């Protein structure tokens, strides 16, 4: 139909055309975050930088405040790029997450299971 | 009585090679109150047997009051060390005393234990009674009594009453009655009987809030009832992961 671009249904090719412009938006936001491991370590990096938006950047902006990087618990961090409403939301949907799992559990929950987690609340 | 108020916990008494060893710690509780931490428990009726009671004190106090006026008026009427009552006599007595009071549900709240030697061909102490003095407090030796000569009775609430090689009350009626029925035997020097009986108390110690470490041990030989002196006994935990820290556990979860 017409709008098989506008919601999350099948285009004739099968494409979802709106996961693909929710990528493109995070692209958007000209923000790079880098990752690597070690053998026993891992590190991310990432600028701090607001991500291109409707408003620029001020001089009276603190510049201390811009960040991309958070923890979930103590021990799982996170970098999350693209729309800064987006990502706070997401920031706060793996910390609750997280909490979740640790009273439901009585452990911490591992990256790799909170990011499955994560990723099924985004299937959604 | 309607019920306990002041209670001691538990007696074990068991027939080894000289005789009867009867223990039992020195405390009497106010319901979770230790109040009494010196308390006798263990009394002597004659030279040849001794009454133990768990449950209230008072009640305990009154049975022994009436074996006490009933020793002296068996002693009014002697004439030979024969006609002194065995510890056998007694219990028929005490178990007596329990029923007529269930049938009138006014039971002495009480567990008894009634032990001694039921013979008099062992000593020539009830020839002459002292009922004031003692002259164990002489460089003798003990008789091995043979187990068959030596009795231990039980007595509860309901009139129930039986003899047995060992008898418990109390707490002892699972833990030390377990560690006995697997491991005591007959003619067991004094101390192994005592090795034993402290495995019980330590035991005791560890699993029932109402027991204590001073240790009050009894014993009925061819030398008569002698109370030893009493001991605090070493209770030591029997594992390290007790004493472990909490902090060095991990933080997360229900570990406690």
């Amino acid at each position: 139909s017409m709008y098989d671009r506008h919601l999350t249904i099948f285009s004739p090719d099968g494409n979802l055309y709106q996961i693909e412009y929710a990528i493109k938006a995070v692209k958007n936001t000209n923000i790079t975050s880098v990752g690597v491991k070690g053998e026993n370590c891992a590190v991310i990096i990432s600028q701090k930088k607001m991500a291109t938006q409707y408003i620029s950047q001020d001089k009276l902006l603190d510049y201390n405040n811009i960040t991309n990087i958070y923890n979930i618990t103590d021990e799982i961090g996170c970098s999350m790029v693209g729309m800064p409403g987006d990502c706070l939301s997401m920031v706060y949907k793996a910390r609750s997450e997280a909490s979740e799992f640790l009273y439901s559990n009585g452990y911490n929950v591992n990256a790799e299971t909170l990011c499955r987690n994560i990723c099924d609340k985004i299937q959604v | 009585t309607l019920g306990p108020v002041v209670t001691g916990t538990s007696v074990i008494a068991i027939k080894y090679k000289h005789g009867i060893m009867i223990a039992a710690d020195r405390k009497a509780s106010y319901g979770s109150y230790a109040k009494f931490q010196n308390v006798e428990r263990i009394f002597k009726i004659n030279n040849k047997t001794v009454m133990g009671f768990s449950g209230e004190l008072a009640d305990a106090q009154y049975l022994h009051e009436l074996l006490t006026r009933k020793n002296i008026n068996n002693l009014s009427e002697k004439k030979r060390k024969e006609d002194m009552y065995t510890p056998q006599h007694y219990h028929s007595y005490v178990s007596r005393v329990f029923y007529v009071r269930k049938n009138r549900i006014d039971p002495l709240f009480n567990n008894i234990i009634i032990a001694g030697i039921n013979s008099q061909k062992y000593d020539n102490n009830d020839d002459n009674v002292l009922l004031y003095t003692n002259k164990n407090n002489n460089n003798e030796e003990y008789k091995e009594i043979h187990k068959d000569d030596l009795y231990i009775g039980f007595v509860d609430m309901h009139g129930t009453n039986f003899c047995d090689d060992y008898i418990t009350t109390g707490y002892a009626r699972y833990f030390a009655l377990t560690l006995l029925r697997d491991h005591y035997k007959d003619n067991m020097t004094e101390e192994e009987a005592r090795i034993l009986i402290n495995e019980c108390l330590r035991i005791l110690y560890f699993r029932d809030a109402t027991s204590s470490n001073f240790i009050q041990i009894v014993k009925v030989t061819s030398k008569g009832v002698e109370y030893e002196e009493p001991y605090i006994l070493p209770c030591v935990l029997n594992s390290a992961d007790y004493v472990y820290p909490s902090t060095l556990l991990p933080p997360a979860g229900c570990m406690w």
